């Protein structure tokens, strides 16, 4: 019945994965920019606007958001060769489709559509913005609205 | 306090913001300049740069400062990454450098509007308070510091962190957004002041400490002990309280009772009128007032009682909170004797109300006559009355109390029986 | 084993166990060559695509089929999973399911299980380290415990374990290389370690259960279910049997101990022939979750001055106090054959154990045959509000005549037969609800009368 996405210990356990996550990238030996770029969403927001959108603008938003990570991940790990690197890619990949799966738990299937997008080359990328996604729109979404979704 | 003493930080350039919809950026020199000579140039990511329009004041004893407030004309976004140009406009020269995310940097506002009270027992300290700023206010956690108005100075006032837990809500919906929270400990009695300061959660939103309030003065309510106060309960249906009468005063008691704990509402507590005996068939002196009213056995009591001087002036007190079960006024027992020989007798009781008095703790004294040396016992929970010992013949006289000490019950004392002559 | 309990009741059954891995199984009790079963899977809105399966023969329950799922990205929590089993030559779906993984998780027991005797006699203190550390936030526990004595019992006894005061389901136990001068219960708390920067530590959990009958050897075992929350699934198998010898109550050699003063205590219990003893104490002040670090001792010193008495019965030892917490006691027995039994003692306040030494009795006759009793005024801090004790008889009779009065009061009165021969004695308790102390032992007795 109650959506998976609503308990908080799942949004924490998904915060704490992506900073390990994120904080690996620094062991493994090289990381160089990507040969041809990789589209990532538009994690950038003002409170101003944030306070006035309908939620199911929000909720319709955030979703295409985290399908637009996921479709650039697998791009990535589509380009890279086997190292490393895709490795760390690869169980990223994983955090996005747990993050996605999640979101749809409670969201409902809503028709996505593309924001203003950044063509990054850098992997580091990636991470940064699963972790910028999930500190902001996300649990911003999880907390000022999430009582309200949650019940039925 | 002052914000921008908090900001100073560590770093050329700084920068703070009180609502996440705001920014501020400024720098202290150690020699003024002429008007036009430098001017704050900034881009979010992506963007052609622009400028913000400074202003400037003296710092004391230090120099004098730039200031620039991110006009209302454009948007501040949070997680979005923007750079800080300050340029020396004679020379086209950079002087500070910095790279700012606006969720990075954070100086909220302290609540505004404190309100708070005694609250439901003694030495607790009902805390109210309403969002300076709404949207973010559940992305901020509060620290809390208090003390005694009278200086008397024996430590620096304590500070206890705001965290989330039955009894304290850091945020709340209220008929406006803000948050209560509930405080244990302090002394009763004692006035108190109050303040309240916030820093961003660190997770969302990072940043350190805002400012501190105003103080705000709280006048606790005693332990009515000190008044002399004692509450009880005949039978489930009623409650009757008293307490100690001043010479030049007025006073009126009150009740509460609740089934829970919860964080308490913005509205003060109210009261049921508890109704006075009738004074003067019950004491003309009335050296102890008295009051009565309807109970019940589902929930914990709150009693508070008020006095007024022939000055004019009011003071409040709290009593300690009670269980029904823990203020049984069981009356006074049925006490039986029998000699099983003449100056040795054993004790019992004239069978009633067995719900009650087969698991009470029975309490009795004893002397001779004309004498004022008391003989004692204390026997087991639901004890008969024992036996005791005298000269055959002899005059003795005894009396006995009760409390419901049973663990079916955790009733007080109750007064004295009459005293009787039992040889 | 854990293919058993995932059967249920349903044709096709697998199991996630860190729910980033996942097998599925089915069973018939005919066998097969190579090559006749698939195991097609497919995410919603995907080309179907096959399981690696491999077979396996199990007479038990005829043939069982087991996949086992690249774990890369083969295994998704909460998107539905289409699953088709089917002879690939007649290409007819024999099972069909829908699955969402995170429905059928099965937890792994917690391993590296170590317990203790706890602080009081019954005690008993578990700490584990929790298998798959990432998921231990979403799981409840289960405990059994039974004596090794009761093969024929049916009672496990199973227990639920759920957060208390004094019960900690998961914790950041704090050091993979520990030294005993930590605090007790210190945990990283909020300061959760930030991956190998800091200690990457066991994220294990420990607490105390509670009302065991003490003196004997128990054995234990542990397992866990997702508490169902947002992760769903079935109770995991248990871990292996671990066994705990409990202390034995202190009562049952007579254990005594006491203050005279409020900073020396003085401990007593017997002895058994061919048998040596030796004493322990401690001091802690709140009850929490207790570290993986055994408890600390230090050791009691003699009281003998070698004095020749010899009351070859009773060991008798002290070491000296503080009143800051409760204390805690242990009296170890040495046989001649070289083995060792502990017992623990009852804890205690310092002022519940307060023994003000054999009061200053003193009376005075207002009448032959009868008498008022008092005491010589000293130790006024304890004395005026001790409970007295007393008891007295006649000459040669063993009848006796008592009293006990109120808390702090003089000694009273007492009667008798005039110029008739009496004597009486007295003991103390400090029970004065300023100090909660015990009995003390018995003043020498007095011909009063
Ligand atoms: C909460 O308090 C009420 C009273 O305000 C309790 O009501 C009690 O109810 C019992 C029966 O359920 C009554 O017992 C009866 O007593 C008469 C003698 O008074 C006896 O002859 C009958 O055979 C019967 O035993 C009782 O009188 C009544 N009041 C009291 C003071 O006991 C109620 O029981 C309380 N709540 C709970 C959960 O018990
Ligand atoms: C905790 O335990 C300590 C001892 O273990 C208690 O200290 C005792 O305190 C009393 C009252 O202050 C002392 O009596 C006083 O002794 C001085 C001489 O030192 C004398 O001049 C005074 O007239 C008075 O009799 C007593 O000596 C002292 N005992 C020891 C062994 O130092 C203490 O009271 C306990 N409680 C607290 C809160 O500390
Ligand atoms: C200042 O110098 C920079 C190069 O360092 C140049 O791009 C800029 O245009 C100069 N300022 C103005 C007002 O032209
Ligand atoms: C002493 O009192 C003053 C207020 O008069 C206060 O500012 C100061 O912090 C106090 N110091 C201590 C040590 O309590
Ligand atoms: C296999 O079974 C499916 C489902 O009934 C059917 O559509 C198909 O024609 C069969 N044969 C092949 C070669 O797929
Ligand atoms: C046998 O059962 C009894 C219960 O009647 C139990 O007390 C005893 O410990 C058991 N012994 C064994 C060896 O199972
Ligand atoms: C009854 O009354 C006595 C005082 O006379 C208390 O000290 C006791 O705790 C009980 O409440
Ligand atoms: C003193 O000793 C008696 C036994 O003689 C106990 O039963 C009592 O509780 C107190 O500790």
């Amino acid at each position: 019945p109650v959506a998976p996405a609503c308990d908080p210990r799942l949004l924490n356990k998904l915060l704490r994965d992506s900073h390990l996550l994120h904080s690996r990238l620094s062991q493994c030996p090289d990381v160089d920019p990507l040969s041809i770029p990789v589209l990532l969403p538009a994690v950038d927001f003002s409170l101003g606007e944030w306070k006035t959108q309908t939620e199911q603008s929000k909720a319709q938003d955030i979703l295409g958001a985290v399908s637009l990570l996921l479709e650039g991940v697998m791009a990535a790990r589509g380009q890279l060769e086997p190292s490393c690197l895709s490795s760390l890619l690869g169980q990223l990949s994983g955090q996005v489709r747990l993050l996605l799966g999640a979101l749809q738990g409670l969201l409902g299937t809503q028709l996505p559509l593309q924001g203003r997008t950044t063509a990054h080359k850098d992997p580091n990328a990636l991470f940064l913005s699963l972790q910028q996604l999930l500190r902001g729109k996300v649990r911003f979404l999880l907390l000022v609205e999430g009582p309200t979704l949650c019940v039925r | 306090q002052d914000v921008f003493l908090l900001a100073l930080g560590t770093e050329p350039l700084n920068c703070f913001s009180q609502t996440f919809e705001d920014l501020t950026c400024f720098w202290d020199e150690e020699e003024a300049a002429p008007s036009g000579t430098y001017q704050l140039l900034y881009a979010y990511r992506g963007e052609k740069p622009r400028a913000c329009p400074l202003y400037s004041q003296s710092v004391p004893t230090f120099g004098t400062r730039y200031v620039c407030q991110f006009p209302a004309q454009d948007e501040v976004r949070l997680f979005f990454p923007l750079h800080l140009w300050v340029k020396n406009v004679s020379l086209n020269q950079t002087l500070i450098q910095r790279v700012l995310f606006v969720d990075s940097v954070g100086l909220p506002a302290p609540p505004r509007v404190i309100k708070a009270r005694g609250g439901s027992q003694p030495g607790e300290l009902q805390i109210h308070w309403e969002a300076p700023a709404p949207e973010i206010s559940d992305f901020l956690r509060h620290e809390l510091r208090y003390g005694p108005t009278d200086s008397s100075n024996a430590t620096a006032p304590s500070v206890i962190q705001l965290l989330s837990t039955e009894t304290c809500c850091p945020t709340l919906w209220m008929p406006v957004k803000g948050g209560s929270c509930l405080v244990s400990g302090l002394q009763a009695g004692k006035s108190y002041w109050l303040q309240l300061r916030s820093q961003p959660d660190g997770v969302s939103l990072r940043g350190s400490w805002g400012p501190w309030s105003f103080p705000v003065t709280v006048d606790l309510p005693g332990d009515a002990v000190t008044i002399g106060l004692q509450c009880f309960t005949l039978d489930l249906k009623m409650v009757t309280c008293q307490w100690q009468q001043q010479d030049r005063t007025s006073s009126q008691g009150f009740f509460r009772h609740s089934r829970t704990r919860c964080c308490p509402t913005d509205r003060d507590p109210t009261w049921e009128k508890c109704e006075e005996e009738e004074p003067r068939p019950g004491s003309q002196p009335a050296l102890v007032s008295r009051c009565h009213f309807k109970s019940r056995n589902d929930s914990v009591i709150h009693i508070l009682v008020e006095v007024t001087t022939a000055q004019g002036a009011v003071h409040s007190y709290l009593g300690s909170p009670f269980w029904i079960h823990q203020a049984v006024l069981l009356p006074t027992p049925s006490l039986h004797w029998r000699e099983v020989s003449s100056g040795r007798l054993e004790l019992e009781w004239q069978h009633q109300s067995s719900w009650a008095a087969q698991e009470t703790c029975y309490q009795l004294r004893y002397t001779g006559e004309g004498r004022e040396d008391w003989k004692v016992l204390e026997p087991s929970l639901g004890a008969r009355g024992g036996t005791l010992e005298l000269r055959p013949r002899a005059r003795y006289s005894l009396q006995l109390r009760a409390r419901l000490n049973g663990p079916t019950y955790q009733g007080p004392w109750s007064a004295w029986s009459p005293p009787a002559r039992v040889s």
